[PDB]
C-alpha cells in the first residue's frame, strides 16, 4: 500500500494544484477571435490594441485580462481547424465599409461585400458558433464617408433604392449584414464604426464582452 | 548542478546553530531535499527530509523532536536549525537532491558538505564486507543483504547503490537495483532477490576505488550500513 | 470469408485520467506501453502514468492550441504540434531541472496535423499546406519535403520498419512515400470526402484511412487495390481516429457520434461499442503490446478501455 | 488476381491471434488496471 | 421562523390536551 | 408545560389531605367511607346530605372555578353512590372547564390537523422529488461544477429539512397518542422513555431549518458574485460557503440548546414560554432573509437593464422573461411577505392562523420547485438524459 510512490502521488497532487490554479486563472480572461477577409482592416484594430501561423495579443483594459487570437492567414480551409475555437467568448468580424467599390482580384466577378457576406454566413451558419455572440466592426468609416458622395453604390446592391447618405446608406448596410443570423435569439450581433480615426473603440469592446458573459451567466443558470 | 552549505564552527554540547544548504543551478522548488549525514569515521545516516512544496515533512527517529527544519523557496535554501546539540552529532553534513516520479532517479546530486565539530520498528539492513582489496582489471562483484524483502508488489526493488570517492560527495551509481544512472558507464550491473542484493563492478579503472554504500528506500527511516571500502 | 467470427468484444472504463481543463486533441501512447501524453488546449499538455492515474509532468507550452503530440521511441522527447507551425520538441530526461524545450522547428506555412517520430533524430511532420516534411532535430531545418497531393494533409501513420508512411490528405486520397529516396510510390483513391486519420497494418502490408463520410478502407502496398470497405447505414458521422490491434485482426475506430466502434479485419462487423463520452472522441492509442486502448475525447477526460 | 493480397491478409491476423490482449479476454491478473 | 412557531404552538396545545384528559382520567375512574 | 406542573401539583395535593388524614377524629355519627377518590378529599360528616366541599385547587383553571362546590352524596347507610361499572361517582360537571373553552379547542384541532397534513403531503412530495433530482447531480457527473455543486448541496439541505420536520411530527404522535390508563405509566412518562429521541430531534429540526435558511444565503451570495455585483472580493470560493452555510447554524443551535438545557427541559424542548431564550434561533433566519432580500432587489435591477437588447425579439416577452425569471429565482425570495413585522411577539387572532399557513405552504413545496426548476427545466440535464435514454436504446 503506497510503498514509496507515496511521494509520487504527493507530486501528482502538487501539479494538480497548479493545473487547477492556472485553469481558474485562464478561465477569467476573455478569449476573443477576430476574423477578417483579405485587406478588410484587421491590422488597424490590433494597432488600436495595446499588446508563421496565428498570432496572439494578450492585452488588457480596466481590470480585465484579454486574449485576442487573430486568424492571420492559414492557407488551408476553415473547414478543418475551426473546431479549436469553440468556447471563444465573442468573435469579431471585420469588414471595411470602403471595400465595396472595388471587385476582388481573384476572379473579378463577385463583389467584396458580396464575398465577405458569403464568408460571413459560413461562420454564422455553421455548427461550432451557434451561441458565440459576434461583434462585427464596420471598418474604414471616414474613407467610405468621402467615397459615398461620388458614388451611387448601385454596383454592390441593385435592390436598394434610396439616398447615398452616410447616415442612411451605411446605416442600411449595418442592417444588411446583421440579418444573416438565422438564430437572432442567441447571437447578439453588436456593430460599431471605427477607422484610423475615432480612437478608443475598445471601450466598446470592454462593454460589449461584459454584456456577453452576464448574458452567458444568466443563460447558464436558466434565467437569461 | 550546484549545492552549497554553510554554518560550521566549534560549539560545546548544549549549543545551537542554523545550518544553511543554499540551492542553485536547478529548479529547486520541485525537488525533494534529504539531509544525510556522515559520522567522522563511521557510516552514513539519514536525518531529515522535506517533500516538494513543504509537503510530507519527516524526521529520523533518532532526532525525532529536537531539530527543526524548513525551506525558504524564494531564497532556495534549507534551514536545519539545531537545538540542544549533543556530542554524538559530529558530522560532515550532506544535503541531497531527490525527485520522485515514474522512471525517476532520486538522490542523484548531493551537497558538497560542511563539517560540524561538537566537543565533549526500524527496518535495518546490513553490509556484506567492510573492506575488500582489489587490484584493478579484475571485475570485482560486491554484495549486500537486508532484513526485509525489498520487492514490493508493484514490481520494483527499492535499493539505491552509491559510491563515495574519498573526500567528495557520495555520487549515485545504480538506482532501483537494475537501472544505470546518468554519469556512469555501461560496465556496471546490479541484481538481487527480495532480501539479498549485489553489484557487478566490471573492469576496474582509476578513481572509482572509494568506499561503496547502499540505501534501502522501501519505508522511512533510511539506513546505509557501514559501507564497503574498496582497497588496492 | 470462411474465417470464424470473434464475437462481441466489450471493454470497460478502467481508468479516468482527469485533470485537464479544456479539450484534448492527441493522446499518443508511449514507447513502452506505460506512459501517455495528452494534448490539451488550455495551456498545458501533460504526460500521464496510465497504471496509476499519475501525471508525471505538467508542461506549460507556448502554442496554446495544440493539434497533435508524439512520444519518441526513446521515451524522452515529446513534441507538441500546433497550428502556429512551431512543432516545439520538448525534453524530458533533463539533467538538474524540470522540463525544457529543445528546438522550435519553424518552417511550415500551413498548420501542424500529425507529427510522428521516425526515430530519436528524425521527426516526420505533416502539415496543412500539402507538405508532409521530414526534419532533423538539432539542425532545426528540414531535410526533405514531400509534395504531390493537391489539398492538405491531415494525418500521418508511420510504417513499422521506418521505411515509409501514409498521407492523410483532404483529397479523398492517400499517398505512399519513402524515407530514403523522397519518391512517390503509389497514390490510392476511393473515398469521397476528406479523411481524418490513418493507422497502419502491423505486418506492414496495409493501412486504414478513416474518411469523414463514415467509411474506413483497408488499402494495400503491393497489389494496387483497396481490399475491404467499411460501412453501416445507421451511422453517419465522421471518423476522427483509426487504430489497429496488435495482430491487425481487431480494429478500433473513433467517431464523432461520441463513441468508438470496433470493426473486423475481414468481416466488417460492428462488434464493440466503446461508448461513455460526452463530446466527440478525438484520438486513440493502441500499445506496443495491446493491453490498453484509451480515447482522448473533448470532455477533458481520458478513459482507458480494458 | 484478387487472392494475392487476400493471402497475406488472413496469413498474419491468425498467426498473431494467439497473443492478442484485445481478441482473447485477458484474465484479471494479467490486466494491470 | 414558522415551524419554530407552529410546532411551538402545536406542543403548546398538545400538552394542554392531555392535561385535560388527565382530569378526564381522574374522573370516570 | 402545564401538565408536568400539574403532576407535581397533584402529588403536592396528594399528600396535602393525606396529611389531613392524620388529624381526623373518629366517628361521632353515621360515618361514610372517609376517603380520597383520586380528585377530592372530604372531612366526611354528613347528616344524610351531600358534600359541601370545595373543588380542588390543583386545577390549571382553579381560580376560574374557585367559588364552587363538588358534590358526592352519601347514603343513609354510610355509603356513597356508584356507577354502572362500579366507579366512584361525584358531581364535577359544575367544576369542569366551560364548554366555550372546549369548543374553541375542537376547532383549532381541526386547524392543526389541517396544517400537519398540508406540509406532510408537501415534504413527502418534495423529498421524493429531491432524491430523484439529487441523483442526477451525481450520476451524470457535473458534480464539481460550482453552480451544480452549490445546488446539489442545497438539495441536501432540504432532505435534512424535510425529514427532520416529519420526524418531529412522528415523535409528537408517540408522545401524545398513548392511553394514560395506568397512573404509574405517567409517573415515568414525564421524564423517562423514548423521550431523549424527542430531545435530539428537536435540536435536529431546529438545526435543519437554520441550516436551510442560512444555506439560501449562500445561494444568494453565489449569484451575487457570479453576476458580479459590487464590493466583489477575491478567493471567496465555496469552501468558505460550506463554512458559512452548514456551520454557521452550529454557531446558533448549540447556544440555543445550552440556554435551554440549563433552564428548561420541558416535555420535548419545543415550547417557547420566554421568547428571549427563543430570540437566539429566530435571529439568523430573520437575518438571512434580510440579507437575501437585498440580493433579490439588486438582481431584479440587472434584468431590467437587459430591456434594450430585446428589440429583435418580440415585445410581449419583456413581461414574460421578467416573470419567467422572478418565479424562477424564488428559492430564496419566498419569505418576508408576513413575518418581518409580526415576528411572533404579538400576532394573535386570525393572523397567526394566516402567518403560519402561507409560510408553511411555500416552504413545504419550495423543495419541489427548486428540485424541478434548477434540475429538470434547464436544457443541460434534459439533453444529458436525452442522450442517456438514447444510450439505453440498445441495451
Amino acid at each position: 500500500l503506497s510503498a514509496e510512490d507515496k511521494a509520487a502521488v504527493e507530486r501528482s497532487k502538487m501539479i494538480d494544484r497548479n493545473l487547477r490554479e492556472d485553469g481558474e486563472k485562464a478561465a477569467r480572461e476573455v478569449k476573443l477571435l477576430l476574423l477578417g477577409a483579405g485587406e478588410s482592416g484587421k491590422n488597424t484594430i490590433v494597432k488600436q490594441m495595446k499588446i508563421t501561423g496565428i498570432v496572439e495579443t494578450h492585452f488588457t483594459f480596466k481590470d480585465l485580462h484579454f486574449k485576442m487570437f487573430d486568424v492571420g492567414a492559414q492557407r488551408s480551409e476553415r473547414k478543418k481547424w475551426i473546431h479549436c475555437f469553440e468556447g471563444v467568448t465573442a468573435i469579431i468580424f471585420c469588414v471595411a465599409l470602403s471595400d465595396y467599390d472595388l471587385v476582388l482580384a481573384e476572379d473579378e466577378e463577385m463583389n467584396r461585400m458580396h464575398a465577405s457576406m458569403k464568408l460571413f454566413d459560413s461562420i454564422c451558419n455553421n455548427k461550432w458558433f451557434t451561441d458565440t455572440s459576434i461583434i462585427l466592426f464596420l471598418n474604414k468609416k471616414d474613407l467610405f464617408e468621402e467615397k459615398i458622395k461620388k458614388s451611387p453604390l448601385t454596383i454592390c446592391y441593385p435592390e436598394y433604392a434610396g439616398s447615398n447618405t452616410y447616415e442612411e446608406a451605411a446605416a442600411y448596410i449595418q442592417c444588411q449584414f446583421e440579418d444573416l443570423n438565422k438564430r437572432k435569439d442567441t447571437k447578439e450581433i453588436y456593430t460599431h464604426f471605427t477607422c484610423s480615426t475615432d480612437t478608443k473603440n475598445v471601450q466598446f469592446v470592454f462593454d460589449a464582452v461584459t454584456d456577453v458573459i452576464i448574458k452567458n451567466n444568466l443563460k447558464d443558470c436558466g434565467l437569461f | 548542478v550546484q549545492l552549497v552549505e554553510s554554518g560550521g564552527g566549534l560549539v560545546q554540547p548544549g549549543g545551537s546553530r542554523k545550518l544553511s544548504c543554499s540551492a542553485s543551478g536547478f529548479a529547486f522548488s520541485s525537488f525533494g531535499m534529504h539531509w544525510v549525514r556522515q559520522a567522522p569515521e563511521k557510516g552514513l545516516e539519514w536525518v531529515a527530509y522535506i517533500s516538494s512544496g513543504s509537503g510530507t515533512i519527516y524526521y529520523a527517529d533518532t532526532v525525532k523532536g529536537r531539530f527543526t527544519i524548513s525551506r525558504d523557496d524564494p531564497k532556495n535554501t534549507l534551514f536545519l536549525q539545531m537545538t540542544s546539540l549533543r556530542s554524538e552529532d559530529t558530522a560532515m553534513y550532506y544535503c541531497v537532491r531527490s525527485i520522485y516520479y515514474y522512471g525517476s532517479s532520486p538522490f542523484d546530486f548531493w551537497g558538497q558538505g560542511t563539517t560540524l565539530t561538537v566537543s565533549s520498528s526500524d527496518i535495518v539492513m546490513t553490509q556484506a564486507t567492510s573492506s575488500v582489496p582489489v587490484t584493478p582489471g579484475e571485475s570485482v562483484s560486491i554484495s549486500c543483504r537486508s532484513s526485509k524483502s525489498l520487492l514490493h508488489s508493484n514490481g520494483n526493488t527499492y535499493l539505491y547503490w552509491f559510491l563515495q570517492r574519498p573526500g567528495q560527495s557520495p555520487q549515485l551509481l545504480i538506482y532501483r537495483m537494475s537501472n544505470l544512472a546518468s554519469g556512469v558507464p555501461d560496465r556496471f550491473s546490479g541484481s538481487g532477490s527480495g532480501t539479498a542484493f549485489t553489484l557487478t563492478i566490471s573492469r576496474l579503472e582509476a578513481e572509482d576505488v572509494g568506499v561503496y554504500y547502499c540505501m534501502q528506500h522501501l519505508e522511512y527511516p533510511l539506513t546505509f550500513g557501514a559501507g564497503t571500502k574498496l582497497e588496492l | 470469408n470462411n474465417i470464424d467470427p470473434v464475437g462481441r468484444i466489450q471493454m470497460r472504463t478502467r481508468r479516468t485520467l482527469r485533470g485537464h481543463l479544456a479539450k484534448i486533441y492527441a493522446m499518443h501512447w508511449g514507447t513502452d506501453s506505460r506512459l501517455l501524453v495528452s494534448a490539451s488546449q488550455d495551456g498545458k499538455l501533460i504526460i500521464w502514468d496510465s497504471y496509476t492515474t499519475n501525471k508525471v509532468h505538467a508542461i506549460p507550452l507556448r502554442s496554446s492550441w495544440v493539434m497533435t503530440c508524439a512520444y519518441a521511441p526513446s521515451g524522452n522527447y515529446v513534441a507538441c504540434g500546433g497550428l502556429d507551425n512551431i512543432c516545439s520538441i520538448y525534453n524530458l530526461k533533463t539533467r538538474e531541472g524540470n522540463v525544457r524545450v529543445s528546438r522550435e522547428l519553424a518552417g511550415h506555412t500551413g498548420y501542424l496535423s500529425c507529427c510522428r517520430f521516425l526515430d530519436d533524430n528524425q521527426i516526420v511532420t505533416s502539415s496543412g499546406d500539402t507538405t508532409c516534411a521530414l526534419w532533423d532535430i538539432e539542425t532545426g531545418q528540414q531535410t526533405t519535403t514531400f509534395t504531390g497531393h493537391t489539398g492538405d494533409v491531415m494525418s500521418l501513420s508511420l510504417a513499422p520498419d521506418t521505411r515509409l508512411f501514409v498521407s492523410g490528405a483532404c483529397d479523398a486520397s492517400a499517398k505512399l512515400w519513402d524515407v530514403r529516396e523522397g519518391m512517390c510510390r503509389q497514390t490510392f483513391t476511393g473515398h469521397e470526402s476528406d479523411i481524418n486519420a490513418i493507422c497502419f497494418f502491423p505486418n506492414g502490408n496495409a493501412f486504414a484511412t478513416g474518411s469523414d463520410d463514415a467509411t474506413c478502407r483497408l488499402f494495400d502496398l503491393r497489389a494496387d487495390q483497396e481490399l475491404m470497405t467499411y460501412s453501416h447505414d445507421n451511422i453517419i458521422c465522421g471518423i476522427t481516429s483509426v487504430s489497429f490491434s496488435k495482430s491487425g485482426r481487431l480494429l478500433l475506430a473513433g467517431y464523432d457520434d461520441f463513441n468508438c466502434n470496433v470493426w473486423d479485419a475481414l468481416k466488417a462487423d460492428r462488434a464493440g461499442v466503446l461508448a461513455g463520452h460526452d463530446n466527440r472522441v478525438s484520438c486513440l492509442g493502441v500499445t506496443d503490446d495491446g493491453m490498453a486502448v484509451a480515447t482522448g475525447s473533448w470532455d477533458s477526460f481520458l478513459k482507458i478501455w480494458n | 488476381k484478387v487472392s494475392k493480397a487476400a493471402a497475406d491478409l488472413m496469413a498474419y491476423c491468425e498467426a498473431h491471434a494467439k497473443e492478442d490482449p484485445l481478441l482473447t479476454p485477458v484474465p484479471a491478473s494479467e490486466n494491470p488496471f | 421562523h414558522s415551524q419554530g412557531t407552529f410546532t411551538s404552538d402545536y406542543s403548546k396545545y398538545l400538552d394542554s390536551r392531555r392535561a385535560q384528559d388527565f382530569v378526564q382520567w381522574l374522573m370516570n375512574t | 408545560q402545564v401538565m408536568d406542573f400539574l403532576f407535581e401539583k397533584w402529588k403536592l395535593y396528594g399528600d396535602q389531605c393525606h396529611h389531613n388524614l392524620s388529624l381526623l377524629p373518629p366517628p361521632t355519627e353515621l360515618v361514610c367511607n372517609r376517603t380520597f377518590d383520586k380528585y377530592s378529599c372530604w372531612p366526611d360528616t354528613p347528616a344524610n346530605t351531600t358534600a359541601n366541599i370545595s373543588c380542588p385547587w390543583y386545577l390549571p383553571w382553579h381560580h376560574k372555578v374557585q367559588h364552587r362546590f363538588v358534590f358526592k352524596r352519601c347514603g343513609p347507610d354510610g355509603q356513597w353512590v356508584r356507577g354502572p361499572r362500579g366507579q366512584p361517582w361525584r358531581d364535577a360537571s359544575q367544576c369542569q372547564m366551560d364548554g366555550r373553552e372546549i369548543e374553541v379547542q375542537k376547532e383549532v384541532a381541526k386547524m392543526y390537523s389541517s396544517f400537519q397534513v398540508m406540509y406532510t403531503v408537501g415534504y413527502s412530495l418534495s423529498l421524493g422529488a429531491l432524491l430523484l433530482a439529487l441523483a442526477i447531480l451525481g450520476g451524470l457527473s457535473k458534480l464539481h461544477c460550482t453552480r451544480n455543486a452549490i445546488h446539489a448541496n442545497l438539495f441536501a439541505s432540504f432532505v435534512l429539512k424535510a425529514s427532520s420536520v416529519l420526524v418531529i411530527d412522528g415523535l409528537l404522535r408517540w408522545r401524545y397518542s398513548q392511553k394514560i390508563g395506568d397512573d404509574l405509566s405517567v409517573s415515568t412518562w414525564l421524564s423517562d422513555g423514548a423521550v431523549a429521541g424527542c430531545r435530539v430531534a428537536a435540536v435536529f429540526m431546529q438545526y435543519g431549518i437554520v441550516a436551510n435558511y442560512c444555506w439560501l444565503l449562500v445561494e444568494g451570495l453565489y449569484l451575487h458574485n457570479l453576476l458580479g455585483l459590487a464590493t466583489l472580493p477575491e478567493r471567496s470560493f465555496f469552501s468558505l460557503y460550506l463554512g458559512i452555510g452548514w456551520g454557521a447554524p452550529m454557531l446558533f443551535v448549540v447556544p440555543w440548546a445550552v440556554v435551554k438545557c440549563l433552564f428548561e427541559n420541558v416535555q420535548c424542548w419545543t415550547s417557547n414560554d420566554n421568547m428571549g431564550f427563543w430570540w437566539i434561533l429566530r435571529f439568523p433566519v430573520f437575518l438571512a432573509i434580510l440579507i437575501n432580500f437585498f440580493i433579490f432587489v439588486r438582481i431584479v435591477q440587472l434584468l431590467v437593464a437587459k430591456l434594450r437588447a430585446r428589440q429583435m425579439h418580440h415585445t410581449d416577452y419583456k413581461f414574460r422573461l421578467a416573470k419567467s425569471t422572478l418565479t424562477l429565482i424564488p428559492l430564496l425570495g419566498v419569505h418576508e411577505v408576513v413575518f418581518m413585522f409580526v415576528t411572533d411577539e404579538h400576532a394573535q387572532g386570525t393572523l397567526r392562523s394566516a402567518k403560519l399557513f402561507f409560510d408553511l405552504f411555500l416552504s413545504s413545496f419550495q423543495g419541489l420547485l427548486v428540485a424541478v426548476l434548477y434540475c429538470f427545466l434547464n436544457k443541460e440535464v434534459q439533453s444529458e438524459l436525452r442522450r442517456r435514454w438514447h444510450r439505453w436504446r440498445l441495451g
